[PDB]
RNA sequence: CGCGACCUCAGAUCAGACGUGGCGACCCGCUGAAUUUAAGCAUAUUAGUCAGCGGAGGAAAAGAAACUAACCAGGAUUCCCUCAGUAACGGCGAGUGAACAGGGAAGAGCCCAGCGCCGAAUCCCCGCCCCGCGGCGGGGCGCGGGAAAUGUGGCGUACGGA
RNA sequence: GCUAAAUACCGGCACGAGACCGAUAGUCAACAAGUACCGUAAGGGAAAGUUGAAAAGAACUUUGAAGAGAGAGUUCAAGA
RNA sequence: UGGUAGUAGCAAAUAUUCAAACGAGAACUUUGAAGGCCGAAGUGGAGAAGGGUUCCAUGUGAACAGCAGUUGAACAUGGG
RNA sequence: CGACUCUUAGCGGUGGAUCACUCGGCUCGUGCGUCGAUGAAGAACGCAGCUAGCUGCGAGAAUUAAUGUGAAUUGCAGGUUGAUCAUCGACACUUCGAACGCACUUGCGGCCCCGGGUUCCUCCCGGGGCUACGCCUGUCUGAGCGUCGCU
């Protein structure tokens, strides 16, 4: 039942799509992850360009 | 504050370890404070209370000044008995009164073999610290 | 007294058993004295004498498995329970010295061309 | 007579108890288990009963080998070597 | 029946000897809320299945 | 078996044996009746081996 | 008739090994609906989803173009944003719905068959000796056994090679 | 035909935390819980926390067979 | 947790009576006597299936056996 | 007056509501990321001086040996040259269970080697080690009016 007037909508929510979610709670520990790596991986190569 | 991000901090746990401790860690956390002579003495504040060290009460109904010789540590309950700390029951029968050891006072330790090399590690960590210090 | 395993280890095998047997002797008349109803010394004796038979016979398995690897030390087939029990997915990886193993393609790719060690000026 | 009376005819049992779950649902006539499936040399799982499958797991019972395996995995699973004697 | 096979009346052993009550001494215990054995059974309420 | 309670009782007290019979008590443990030999007095070997 | 090879197939409580099953949150392969929506319902939708079966790992799968593009061209696979609720599919109804380029995380390339060239220059097993052996390996001695010419090993693979 | 990396994790081991829940809540389960209990079976599946700082858990007297009262006593408090 | 409510009911298969004993307490236990029933296709004596310690002895009378119980197939001890 | 019924208050009976406690959950995140024929998961049965459940353990059965620590466990008895706990790398780990000599009553076997009988003469008893399917390499025994060479 469309009110007055208003865009028509087909969202993509029909679907089990709780099921299925990603969420980005670990977002902040991941970059912490990424950032201890690539640390790591500069000391390793002493000498060498971090960039690669 | 702490730092250590693998110790933790939360009343439960601490709880729950406190209360769930064996025995080898129930004979450390039950440890008395050394008298006044004893840590000018050997340069420690305290130790593990044992079977055979006279003690005073310092808190409770029992305190005073008169001194009593441990005859057992009741370490399930927390608890130690000492000389002439108890009181009668119903039918006279004279029963000790459990006290806690962090309301108990060490007069004199029945140092042994092991006792002794204890305080020793105890006084050198100490010395070294306060000689990092300055 | 109080037998313990510092002073058994020394004692030969037949010596062993001949003290094993009179455990066992001891261990079954205290269990006609439990069962009859006699005072708490044999009752509390029974565990005592248990104890000593499992570490009389500890001692006497572990001098006997000892030997026995010691005998198949050198050998190149082992008996399975000599053999290291570690995980089944361990015990089926390659070794050292097969993962080890390059070929002599890789060998002089990596003489000829080696890793070298190399910096960049700002 | 399809009540209380017919109630009256209950002594012959169906299932006995399994050799392999040790529940009491071996069919005797069948000779298979309605709840291991002990014939089948695999043990009977569905995805569609959770608590079922929650009831019997890994962990449920005394894993009597795999909490050995636990705290040997913590040291690496040494072998042949012994603390030093006194 | 008298025609027991040899492992169901090595089960109704069991039972049987769990079937015991509780020892007085053990309430005395410290950390101790067993007030009576919960998990009894008797002939006539409960039939233990098989 | 049998057999084996036979021989270990005769080990043991170096009592000859006439008969065994092996019942299974409700309780699980099995109750054995040893008939010895008509040389040997049961109550001198019971007590000599301690019940009485 | 017999003897001796090769080839196909048997029997071994033969010597030495391996697979069986379980957990299964995540992953790979297959099979796979109806509830529901469409105000009914048959195509569609739910939906390559639930259920079912098989197989692992610490991650799996994928992976170095029979690629994307039509530009002054980029250059393995994978994941985030974006492209985009767009191109497009749809009783063109309800609804469904990517990919390219771009910015980042990471970044690593390679090996055979085939064509050829080198006395099969190769590999496995058992006996003995030495060394360390609780990831059974290295060196040496066996006119010891075997695999292999119906093709092992070295050079060498689309970026050329000899 | 091979190949780590960046990627996924409501199973498992050991951890840290919370603008969450506070015993009809929160996992079914804070406790001898997938236990007791029901169904032949597949399966279904609970209720149930709070003595006191310390048992110091009420000596002893009295009526009654006892349950249980009346005194007395412990405890700051048996109006715990 | 109330009114119902100290209510409905404790009415299928003829039936109990007397004296004593234990016991604190007896219409209900035991003994003895009398009167009865099942009437050999039994209210008898023994099995199979099924139940699993219900079988035996002692003690208790807290709870249950829709009254009560000195009794129990109840509870606790030991046998079998 | 009285009895009964109704309203309020005090006190006394249920009943555990509220409140305060929480060795428990839910969620997020981190590191690790390991089962099994050398017998997994699971199940059964047993093991304590007094022990039912739970927990732990496997005939060495609320544990053995070793290491660390150092004077207890405790409801009641009993007895520093190392009690109790923790760690755990040595040893051991009953019966079923992929379960493995056949089927699942725990019956019936077969082969080899020892100890009781014998004094290997055959039985019998006890003990020890093997006897599941599929499949790789090698070995042995083989089969084929399959392909052959010789007589
Ligand atoms: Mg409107
Ligand atoms: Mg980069
Ligand atoms: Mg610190
Ligand atoms: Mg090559
Ligand atoms: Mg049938
Ligand atoms: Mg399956
Ligand atoms: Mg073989
Ligand atoms: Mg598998
Ligand atoms: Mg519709
Ligand atoms: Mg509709
Ligand atoms: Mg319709
Ligand atoms: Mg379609
Ligand atoms: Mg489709
Ligand atoms: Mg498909
Ligand atoms: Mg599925
Ligand atoms: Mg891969
Ligand atoms: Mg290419
Ligand atoms: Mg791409
Ligand atoms: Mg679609
Ligand atoms: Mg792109
Ligand atoms: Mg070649
Ligand atoms: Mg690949
Ligand atoms: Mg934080
Ligand atoms: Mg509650
Ligand atoms: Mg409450
Ligand atoms: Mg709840
Ligand atoms: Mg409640
Ligand atoms: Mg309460
Ligand atoms: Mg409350
Ligand atoms: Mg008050
Ligand atoms: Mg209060
Ligand atoms: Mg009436
Ligand atoms: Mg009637
Ligand atoms: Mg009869
Ligand atoms: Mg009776
Ligand atoms: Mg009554
Ligand atoms: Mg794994
Ligand atoms: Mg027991
Ligand atoms: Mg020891
Ligand atoms: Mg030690
Ligand atoms: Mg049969
Ligand atoms: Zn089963």
């Amino acid at each position: 039942a469309p009110s007055r007037n208003g865009m028509i909508l087909k969202p993509h929510f029909h679907k089990d799509w709780q099921r299925r979610v990603a969420t980005w709670f670990n977002q902040p520990a991941r970059k912490i992850r990424r950032r201890k790596a690539r640390q790591a991986r500069a000391r390793r190569i002493a000498p060498r360009p971090a960039a690669g | 504050m702490k730092f250590n991000p693998f110790v933790t901090s939360d009343r439960s746990k601490n709880r729950k370890r406190h209360f769930n401790a064996p025995s080898h860690i129930r004979r450390k956390i039950m440890s008395s404070p050394l008298s006044k002579e004893l840590r000018q003495k050997y340069n420690v504040r305290s130790m593990p209370i044992r079977k055979d060290d006279e003690v005073q009460v310092v808190r409770g109904h029992y305190k005073g000044q008169q001194i009593g010789k441990v005859v057992q540590v009741y370490r399930k309950k927390y608890v130690i008995y000492i000389e002439r700390v108890q009181r009668e029951k119903a039918n006279g029968t004279t029963v000790h009164v459990g006290i806690h050891p962090s309301k108990v006072v060490i007069t004199r330790l029945k140092l042994d073999k092991d006792r002794k090399k204890i305080l020793e590690r105890k006084a050198k960590s100490r010395q070294v610290g306060k000689e990092k210090g300055k | 007294a109080k037998i313990k395993a510092r002073d058994l280890r020394g004692k030969k095998k037949e010596e062993l058993l001949k003290q094993l047997d009179d455990l066992k002797v001891e261990l079954s008349q205290l269990r006609v004295a439990k069962v009859t109803g006699g005072a708490a010394s044999k009752l509390s004796k029974i565990r005592v004498v248990r104890k000593s038979i499992a570490r009389v016979l500890t001692v006497i398995n572990q001098t006997q498995k000892e030997n026995l690897r010691k005998f198949y030390k050198g050998k190149k087939y082992k008996p399975l329970d000599l053999r290291p029990k570690k995980t089944r997915a361990m015990r089926r990886r390659l070794n050292k010295h097969e993962e080890s193993l390059k070929t002599k393609k890789q060998q002089r790719k990596e003489r000829l061309y080696p890793l070298r060690k190399y910096a960049v000026k700002a | 007579t399809k009540g209380t009376s017919s109630f009256g005819k209950r002594r012959n049992k169906t299932h006995t108890l399994c050799r392999r779950c040790g529940s009491k649902a071996y069919h005797l006539q069948k000779s298979t288990c309605g709840k291991c499936g002990y014939p089948a040399k695999r043990k009977r799982k569905y995805n569609w009963s959770a608590k079922a499958k929650r009831r019997n797991t890994t962990g449920t019972g005394r894993m009597r080998h795999l909490k050995i395996v636990y705290r040997r995995f913590r040291h690496g699973f040494r072998e042949g070597t012994t603390p030093k004697p006194k | 029946s008298s025609h027991k096979t040899f492992r169901i009346k090595r089960f109704l052993a069991k039972k049987q000897k769990q079937n015991r009550p509780i020892p007085q001494w053990i309430w005395m215990k410290t950390g101790n809320k067993i007030r009576y054995n919960s998990k009894r059974r008797h002939w006539r309420r409960t039939k233990l299945g098989l | 078996n049998k057999h084996q309670i036979k021989q270990a009782v005769k080990k043991l007290y170096d009592i000859d044996v006439a008969k065994v019979n092996t019942l299974i008590r409700p309780d699980g443990e099995k109750k054995a009746y040893v008939r010895l030999a008509p040389d040997y007095d049961a109550l001198d070997v019971a007590n000599k081996i301690g019940i009485i």
